[PDB]
């Protein structure tokens, strides 16, 4: 395993990856790259099913009690989303407006999660093509002085490790890691769709069945 | 094309090395006409000229 | 013919690094459902939809003439829960745009799930062919580093093309195959699903029984 | 067949051919068995794996679709529809039935009968759009599997050479076996390559412009169903309709 | 032609002829009978398979589509849509009539009359937007001929490319001076690559650049003839159609 | 580094790189290269955190003074866009009117960063197929010397510097100002987009916190 | 669309290598050659 790390190869095929991402985005974007790898790996504390009983409970409360006590059953609660919304409905908003306020805010996050998406997608775009220019400057060399002067050798090896530099990060590293990503967006920015739905049908009184059945979509 | 075809980029590396090493292996060698004489009968019959 | 074409080292390389790039790509409960994607790649149609019409078809009659109060007929449950549950939201305390809704919910639902089961077997498809180069690339390194006679070099190269093979037609012959016969199965099933929510709704809009047969049939091939 | 893919194929044909035999080849020479049986099985092996066998049955009518020779009749319909049209604007609708009893197209002929029993407008076009839908679909169902067809065989292709460097690179220090060897690095390129470019992808292009053909008829059709409920004058109508006539 | 067009190709000829010139050649020696009729024949070949005749006869509309000249005068059209707004406020649509009996724009004289003739509003927007839907897909039908000869034209490179060796190897018969004939075979490569990427596709390019340069115009007629009929103020009709200009 | 450089292979592909833009586009596209950049290299000065601040004042401004105290203020409001949306509102023109007007704008200025990028990816998608031809045309002058072994090596190394440049220069500068453009595009539309929902606010009279609450969704 | 280029260059590419191996299959390599660029090779792999 000795053998497999060269010095030009790394700084062709990584600092020609590095220069192409630097120039194709601006540099609030490249700060906030930990986040995307933060979100990647956190765990699944998912909890979708605890909420769901909460937005239940609001619903047998809002028929009963009637709007003005949902404040006190939110009034701590640790999910800032379905806070929010809830209160815009006890504060007495039309149903079109609370649609329209709550959607800005998915809007949002989906939005900043493909922005750190597509750090690693370009990342995994340009590192391949930079083997095949860590490869060609190689194979220039090499046939450059083809008189076995016994220098070869060590250039026929620059060429063939930037081939297996480039893919494997490509493959194994940056575009691996943008799914990720991808699929992890898509459990948060569902549950956020699931609040909206259930304060939506909150404010418009439906019973727990209803409620229930609805919500249950969102769910597996 | 979509980007199943992304490894194409890659392929390309793999034969352009080839390429280089089969070639650079070539260039020191000079040709002995008898095999090459044999080689030019060996694929004469099978394109059939 | 086959002609010492089988090389472990060379299946390690390609399937086991597929393996690691699908791994790292999506999380652990994306994995655990491959068992079901593949039952819906390779599992029988025995297609019923020219049946289930019939039944959708007829219990608009009952409507017309025996009240919304006698359409719990359905009540013997038709295998098909999406219909029992769809006839139990038109039976009453609805209305018409939250019927659909309900309804639809549930057939956007499927739709997900499905192409959540075919990105697996398109992604491996994706990695498959780039471990190969990777396998071919590793085996070169090592043969050239260590080259004795330029007899033997013919015969080692040939060896080591092999990831490349396994690599290339692992998946343009089942990766990608697969993908796309998952796919190709959930147009069908959706397309079932969509035709029973035409059924739903005209029969609570209390459409004639010849044009529910025009506005069913439209759906069927 | 249809004149301009017989033009093409015999274009196809001369050049292809005809420049290899003016160079003095011989057609023996770009047949080999196993190459063949790579791409072509390759190719058929990877289409019946991803799609069902009920789709594979369907070929023939892809086939009859992108040949069907070219028919004027758009610019018939047009008369018939301002003249039911004529009708509306002055007579009662039992002459919209009867007028049309005979008519030669079925979807024609059903829209009609769903404004003449006197269902409402926007239910009359989520009827007809429904039927038209139904025929998109179809017609993307049988190019899809020529898309498939080629984008499978180039890569049985590199699956041909590939297979074929491995045969030749086994056999460096006999230059007696190496001359059939070689011979499929080429033609399983070729035939990877022709087979796409010349075949498949065009056949799917041709089908999908036949699909686009047919379906603007049936827009047609239904523009002229809703202009006839709503009792449109019949030069407005006939401004309407031609919108979708070249 | 069109004055970039004119620069362009002059650019393209001197880049790759200077080029082949100074690092040594001379031009007989590029050009090639067999691989000339193997890469266009076959090009040819494969877009008549393509699509039906009637298309291929629309070709040359394609090319005067193309390069055209930008006469186009939207800065002044501009006025009368204006002027014409304000004969609707102080005389009544009436006096419109006598504005535009002779405009040479026919989409903007059409628009007018189903206004003076007092058709509603999303009666108007429906009719108009016919007509400039079927502009903006008769333009996209004009490009994919040129983007699919494009996407052929490589491809038929590489098939020339290998009936060319496939001749020299196989009846090889020659004193190991074989350099000669292989290097022609790479012939049918250059003609494929450099006809998809200096005219195939750059003229699909243009194409489509002048269709999407013609519909803003077409919609900005529409907003101004919508506009007449609501009856805004001058200041908001030049403020609205002012964002169809760059 | 003086046998890596070439000037017949640079004419080549950069020669043919411009034939190919000046044929794709019409001349007076071409003369807005300029712009393309000097959008890409903008320096982020950028101050939607001031117009926030500026637009909720206004609003509650309207809401207790009357909407013609408004005409004072946007003035001397240097963002040209914000200065008409307000002229309009104190015009009192209909908010269904008000969005069409203002949306005209928004789609305009999309429309033309696209048509700036469209340049740069045209252009880095012809450079690598100028590298091939450059290089065959190399090839079929080269295999001419095949006799000699003594020259083919040095000769066919320089054959390949058209791919080289071909390969760098697209996936180095080309597709990576193209991805700029489009990165610095967004981020002066999302500032467009929440001076829309400012205006339609100001119009609506909704209050101070709803406001602040609304407009903060596109701010990051 | 951006990718056209490779899946051209890589058939030039291949035609080329075909070629190539069969001619240098029909010649003789002298050992002197071999040996310099071998053992150069084999050291310099960090073997």
């Amino acid at each position: 395993i000795t053998g497999l790390f060269q010095g030009t190869a790394a700084l062709i095929v990584f600092g020609g990856t590095i220069a192409a991402v630097l120039i194709s985005y601006p540099m609030h974007r490249i700060r906030t790259l930990p986040a995307g790898i933060k979100l990647a790996f956190k765990p699944n504390r998912s909890e979708v099913n605890e909420w769901l009983e909460d937005i239940v409970e609001m619903s047998m409360v809002a028929r009963r009690e009637g709007v003005l006590a949902l404040e006190q059953k939110v009034l701590d609660h640790p999910n800032i989303f379905l806070r929010e919304g809830i209160q815009l409905v006890v504060d007495g908003t039309d149903q079109p407006i609370v649609r329209q306020i709550m959607e800005l805010d998915i809007d949002a996050k989906e939005q900043e999660h493909d922005n750190y998406a597509k750090l690693f997608e370009s990342a995994g775009s340009y590192a391949p093509t930079m083997g095949i220019i860590g490869t060609v400057m190689g194979l220039i060399q090499v046939l450059g002085h083809l008189t076995d002067p016994s220098q070869l050798g060590p250039s026929i090896a620059v060429a063939f490790i930037a081939t297996l530099y480039g893919v494997a990060s490509a493959n194994l590293i940056f575009l691996p890691i943008a799914s990720k990503i991808r699929a992890k967006s898509a459990e948060e920015i569902l549950v956020m769709e699931m609040i909206l739905e259930g304060v939506l049908s909150v404010q418009n009184g439906d019973n727990a069945l209803l409620v229930r059945k609805k919500l249950n979509t969102y769910i597996t | 094309g979509s980007p199943h075809d992304r490894w194409m980029i890659t392929y390309a590396d793999l034969i352009t090395l080839l390429l280089i090493f089969f070639v650079m292996m070539y260039a020191m060698s000079r040709l002995d006409a008898s095999k090459y004489e044999e080689v030019t009968s060996s694929l004469q019959t099978t394109f059939q000229s």
